[PDB]
């Protein structure tokens, strides 16, 4: 008899929001996309419009490139089999090159080229990706939170796929494209280098990992509990303080005596989740070029 | 050792950051005070932090924090014990005072303004192409009291622009006048709208906005404190 | 000590039991009936453990472990010294977490919000007794438990996991990763776009939510908006512990061999199970 606001009651529906203007190139918005009502359950029903200059096309066609050339080696290795392919979709892997090879591009295409050429059209589409974050903010005024924010993430991408194998001198450190094959590679990693277990670095990811869904789940539910007053329009609680917020604040201080402020709780929370890939990329790039066994250092250090 | 170098120093900068969050986290409410008013003596062990000052848009000013703080409202309530630590009984009718779960704050008696510097929230009457585009359409149904009386019937919904969605739902009473009640507030029902917070001979106190188009930030909060504060309060009648 | 804005909020009422009796606070934290018995079985826990520290011999935190009956003990109890406090500890622990959230009940009561936090951390808590209560009784002794040490809890991990080959495999485990690995990608998005909203570039007036819809839109063609993410958070985050304690509770009870093998149904599929080439041909 009482509503949770977990999922919306009744929807309301006006004039598609093609969204505030600022210092945006509108020649470069789409038009808005389709309505689902279907979202508008849980959250917004509006679909589009996405924004897409030069930088944006190039980002998609690396992406779909990259994709696509993992995509071809996997029919090859299923014999162009289409019941083969599906059959071991999960099996197929697009390997680099040998260790023989070292940091070279002469390896074969069938023995590493290949998986060069895809690394390329990631890297490319990535960091293109990475400038979009980045200018998306700028035409808008805003902060560069996000561009900063997903520079971590690339961090430990870069480590395990480039900045690593480098160091390693080798590209036969790096990554495979395949779903049970980088599983493989993750468990094989742990197991070459001793345990991660005994990594300081990745004991810390996990707890920020842990601590992500520990602090979501805080955030989530207390915005939620305060819906009531309005407490998810989080930007006008900060500039003027609302029940909503003070009643938020309160039940953080009453069960564990915490500090709590509407905004300072955004700051636990873009520090707790970019600290994972941070803390991680440190632990793996130490792996093998400064630590080769984990147990050993950790009985020393 | 560079893996022995690199934990050392991630360990002094998480302290600095933690330090950071801490203080950061202590720009709304501090200094601490005595229940009197009157500033603590043990303010805790982080200093406050520099102020740092928000500029808003449609030149309704800046806040800077943090900086002096006051209630801006009587507040009816009074100690029970002869010590700190105690629970501070209503001096009246809480629900009318606005004390304990029926609790607002002062905030700017202004509307909420959206990025072009319209009223964020407005009655689906009043806001060109919205209308109801899914689920039970609230608009006309009776609404129930948790004493399981009628107290009104359904008007308008009261809408997020920006965000497309309901917020409130604006019932009539039977002297003619009108009261907004928050949408997670209600169960809408296929015959009716139930509202468990409240018991019908409460409607009336809900407070009143002045103007009929446009809600303020000091009466959203007035409005939403007040229904909430019935959960407690109403009890006896529910 | 209050915050400036506190007293108002502190009337009495809320309680769940005992009235008034236990109706007051302690500096910052709240008490209540549940406060004393989230106190109570803290203590005896605490003290219970520092017991054990001293029949293990050392009172060093990193050594410091507290280990269930050995499997012959089976479902049974065992001598203190043997997994019988850890069988104490582990109700006092029950005790001390549940109590924590029949008082955050209380506290929610009190401000007059909604239940979202102490449900959500429900299941924290079911994760826990998934491990040390569900999954034991199921298979049949408290042995299978984790043992409460900082390094010999890992140890038990490590075991636990290789005892069925890669535990990479479990497809349960596979989707519990999954909701981490997102809910994490959420956090940082979430904090990312509130904050570069309220301090935009240098000089310029906060921004608004209208320009957070903006924004995300424009980046990737959608926005669940400023209700939606937070719905999101919270449907991500107990996902992923939901299918952890699934992906437990069925690891040496319906499923018990190697997790890698388990996949083989598909492969082994009558229409193309035979076809020559690809991997598995
Ligand atoms: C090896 C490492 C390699 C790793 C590379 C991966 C890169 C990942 C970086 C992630 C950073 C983003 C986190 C989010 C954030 O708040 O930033 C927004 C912030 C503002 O965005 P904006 O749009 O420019 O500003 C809008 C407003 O004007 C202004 O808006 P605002 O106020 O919201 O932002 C201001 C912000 C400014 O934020 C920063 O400048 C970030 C600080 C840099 C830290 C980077 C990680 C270092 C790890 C150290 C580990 C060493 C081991 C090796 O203030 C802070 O957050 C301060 C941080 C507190 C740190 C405490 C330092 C402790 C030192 C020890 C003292 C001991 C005392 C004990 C008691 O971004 C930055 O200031 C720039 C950081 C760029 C880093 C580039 C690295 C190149 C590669
Ligand atoms: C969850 C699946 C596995 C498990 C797998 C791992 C792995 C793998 C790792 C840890 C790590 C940790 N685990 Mg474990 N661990 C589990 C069960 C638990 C339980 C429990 C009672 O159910 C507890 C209390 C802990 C506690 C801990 C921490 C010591 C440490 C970092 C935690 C963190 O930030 O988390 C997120 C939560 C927060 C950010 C909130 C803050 C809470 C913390 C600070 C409380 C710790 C209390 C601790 C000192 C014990 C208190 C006992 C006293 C007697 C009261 N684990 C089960 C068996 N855990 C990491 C570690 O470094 O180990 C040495 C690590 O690499
Ligand atoms: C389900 C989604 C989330 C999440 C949702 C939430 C939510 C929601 C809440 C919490 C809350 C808590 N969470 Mg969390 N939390 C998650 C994961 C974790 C993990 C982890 C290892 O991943 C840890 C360590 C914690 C830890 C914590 C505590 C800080 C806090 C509960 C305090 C309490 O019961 O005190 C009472 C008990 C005591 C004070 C101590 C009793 C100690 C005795 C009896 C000894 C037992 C020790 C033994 C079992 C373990 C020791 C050994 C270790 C393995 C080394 N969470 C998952 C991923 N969590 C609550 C909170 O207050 O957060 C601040 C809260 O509202
Ligand atoms: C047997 C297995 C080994 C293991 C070996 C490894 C290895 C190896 C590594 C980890 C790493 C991690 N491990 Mg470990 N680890 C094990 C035990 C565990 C246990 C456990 C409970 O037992 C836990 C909780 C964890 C937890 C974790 C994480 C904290 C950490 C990864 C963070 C992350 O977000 O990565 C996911 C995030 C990314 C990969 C970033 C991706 C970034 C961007 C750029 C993606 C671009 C994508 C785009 C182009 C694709 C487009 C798709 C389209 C949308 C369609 N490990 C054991 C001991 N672990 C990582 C680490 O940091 O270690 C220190 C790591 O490399
Ligand atoms: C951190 C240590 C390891 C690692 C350890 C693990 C472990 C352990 C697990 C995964 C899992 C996943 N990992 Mg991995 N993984 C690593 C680094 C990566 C990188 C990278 C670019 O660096 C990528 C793209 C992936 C991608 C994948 C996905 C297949 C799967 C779900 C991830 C997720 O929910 O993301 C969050 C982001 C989103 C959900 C946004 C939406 C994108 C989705 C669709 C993910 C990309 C899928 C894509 C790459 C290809 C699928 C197409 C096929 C035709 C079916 N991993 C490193 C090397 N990863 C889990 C899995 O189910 O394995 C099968 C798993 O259990
Ligand atoms: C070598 C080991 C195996 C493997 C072995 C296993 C095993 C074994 C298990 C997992 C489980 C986990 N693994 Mg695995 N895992 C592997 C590789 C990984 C990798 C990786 C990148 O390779 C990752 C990301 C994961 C991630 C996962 C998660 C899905 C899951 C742990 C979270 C959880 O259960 O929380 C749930 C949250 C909690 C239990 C915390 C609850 C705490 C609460 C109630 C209160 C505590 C409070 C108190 C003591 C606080 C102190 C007091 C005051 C604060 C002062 N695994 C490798 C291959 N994995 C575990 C799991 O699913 O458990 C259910 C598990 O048992
Ligand atoms: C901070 C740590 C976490 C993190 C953060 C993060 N991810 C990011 C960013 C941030 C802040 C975004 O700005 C960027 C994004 O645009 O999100 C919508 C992104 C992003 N992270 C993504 C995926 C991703 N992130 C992951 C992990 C994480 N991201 C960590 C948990 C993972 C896995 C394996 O856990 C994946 C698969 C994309 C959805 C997006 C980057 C898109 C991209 O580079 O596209 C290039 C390819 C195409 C254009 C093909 C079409
Ligand atoms: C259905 O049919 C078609 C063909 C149409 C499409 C089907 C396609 C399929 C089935 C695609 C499947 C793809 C899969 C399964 C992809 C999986 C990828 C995975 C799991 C994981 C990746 C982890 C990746 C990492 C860590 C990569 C890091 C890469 C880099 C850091 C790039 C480094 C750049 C290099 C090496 C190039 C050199 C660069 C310069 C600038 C000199
Ligand atoms: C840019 C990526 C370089 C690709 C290398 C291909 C070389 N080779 C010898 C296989 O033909
Ligand atoms: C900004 C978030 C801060 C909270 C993180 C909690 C840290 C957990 C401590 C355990 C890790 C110990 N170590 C070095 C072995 O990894
Ligand atoms: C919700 C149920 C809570 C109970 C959790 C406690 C589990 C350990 C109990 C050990 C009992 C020993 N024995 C057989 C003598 O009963
Ligand atoms: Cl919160
Ligand atoms: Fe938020």
């Amino acid at each position: 008899a009482e509503y949770q606001n977990i999922f919306s009651q009744v929807q309301v529906r006006g004039p598609a929001d093609l969204g505030m203007t600022e210092d945006v190139n509108l020649a470069n918005r789409s038009g808005v996309g389709p309505f689902s009502t279907l979202l508008g359950w849980f959250g917004n029903a509006q679909l589009g419009p996405i924004y897409l200059g030069s930088l944006g096309v190039l980002s998609l066609f690396s992406g779909l490139m990259w994709f696509f050339t993992i995509g071809i080696w996997f029919w090859y290795q299923a014999g162009w089999n289409p019941a083969v392919f599906l059959r071991d979709l999960f099996f197929f892997s697009l390997e680099p090159p040998a260790p023989e090879y070292g940091l070279s591009f002469a390896a074969p295409l069938k023995e590493g080229g290949l998986w060069l050429i895809a690394s390329f059209f990631m890297f490319v589409a990535v960091w293109s990706w990475w400038g979009r974050t980045y200018l998306r903010a700028q035409a808008l005024g805003m902060g560069k939170h996000t561009a900063w924010a997903f520079l971590s993430a690339i961090w430990l991408w870069m480590v395990l796929g480039f900045i690593r194998p480098i160091l390693m001198g080798s590209w036969s450190e790096a990554v495979p494209y395949g779903i049970f094959s980088h599983l493989d590679w993750t468990n094989n990693f742990s197991l070459v280098h001793g345990n991660l277990f005994y990594n300081p670095f990745h004991d810390l990811s996990i707890a920020f990992l842990f601590g992500s869904a520990h602090l979501f789940a805080m955030h989530g539910a207390t915005i939620l509990a305060v819906s009531r007053f309005g407490g998810e329009r989080e930007l006008e609680q900060i500039a003027d303080r609302g029940t909503a917020a003070e009643r938020a604040a309160l039940f953080w201080r009453w069960t564990m005596g915490f500090n709590w402020t509407m905004e300072g709780i955004h700051r636990w929370a873009i520090w707790m989740a970019v600290l994972v890939t941070l803390t991680g990329g440190i632990g793996i790039l130490l792996s093998g070029t400064v630590v080769d066994n984990w147990y050993v250092w950790g009985q020393n250090h | 050792d560079l893996a022995s170098l690199a934990i050392y120093s991630f360990w002094i900068f998480l302290a600095g950051l933690i330090y950071y969050l801490q203080t950061e986290n202590m720009r709304e409410g501090y200094p601490l005070e005595n229940e009197d008013g009157t500033p603590a003596a043990n303010q805790g062990p982080f200093p406050l932090p520099k102020p740092k000052t928000f500029i808003l848009p449609h030149g309704r000013g800046t806040l800077t924090v943090p900086g002096p703080e006051s209630e801006d409202r009587p507040i009816a309530l009074a100690r029970t014990a002869v010590s700190e630590g105690f629970p501070h009984a209503p001096t009246g009718d809480p629900m009318k005072d606005g004390v304990g779960p029926a609790s607002w704050v002062a905030r700017r008696d202004l509307p909420e303004l959206d990025g072009h510097g319209h009223n964020k929230i407005k009655p689906m009457k009043a806001a060109a192409g919205f209308h109801v585009s899914a689920g039970k359409n609230p608009i006309g149904l009776p609404v129930r009291g948790c004493d399981l009386e009628i107290a009104g019937k359904v008007v308008d919904i009261w809408v997020d622009i920006p965000e497309q969605m309901a917020r409130f739902l604006e019932v009539e009473l039977k002297d003619g006048s009108t009261r907004l009640l928050p949408m997670q507030m209600v169960k809408v029902q296929s015959n009716r709208v139930h509202v468990n917070a409240l018991s019908s001979d409460l409607f009336a106190g809900i407070p009143t906005i002045k103007s009929p188009t446009e809600v303020t930030l000091l009466e959203e909060d007035k409005i939403c404190g007040y229904v909430a504060g019935g959960l407690m309060y109403a009890a006896p009648k529910r | 000590a209050l915050l400036s804005f506190e007293r108002k909020y502190r009337v009495p009422g809320g309680t769940l039991v005992g009235g008034n009796l236990f109706d007051f606070w302690v500096g910052p934290f709240y008490v209540g009936f549940f406060g004393v018995a989230t106190f109570f079985f803290a203590a005896l826990g605490i003290i219970l453990i520092a017991w054990s520290a001293v029949l293990q011999g050392t009172w060093n935190p990193q050594l410091i472990s507290v280990y269930p009956p050995a499997l012959e003990y089976g479902l049974g109890g065992a001598p203190l010294a043997k997994g019988g406090l850890w069988q104490i500890i582990t109700i006092c622990a029950t005790g001390a977490f549940v109590s924590w959230a029949l008082r955050e009940v209380e506290i929610c009561r009190k401000l007059g919000i909604g239940y979202h936090i102490p449900f959500a951390f429900a299941f924290a808590i079911l994760a826990y007794l998934t491990l040390v209560l569900f999954r034991p009784v199921m298979m049949g002794a408290w042995g299978y438990a984790f043992p409460y040490g900082i390094w010999t809890h890992l140890d038990w991990v490590s075991n636990t996991g290789y005892t069925y080959g890669n535990f990479h495999y479990n497809p349960a485990h596979m989707i519990a990763i999954s909701f981490f690995y997102t809910n994490a990608l959420a956090l940082a998005l979430h904090g990312a776009l509130v904050l570069s909203a309220a301090n935009p570039e240098k000089g310029k007036e906060m921004r608004t939510p209208d320009h957070e819809d903006t924004f995300f839109r424009d980046l990737v063609g959608y926005s669940i908006g400023t209700l939606g993410i937070h719905r999101l958070g919270l449907l991500l985050s107990l996902s992923a512990v939901f299918f952890s304690a699934l992906c437990m509770i069925i690891t040496g009870t319906i499923w018990f061999d190697q997790w890698v093998d388990w996949w083989q149904w598909w492969v082994k599929l009558p229409w193309w199970a035979n076809i020559p080439g690809g991997i598995n041909g």
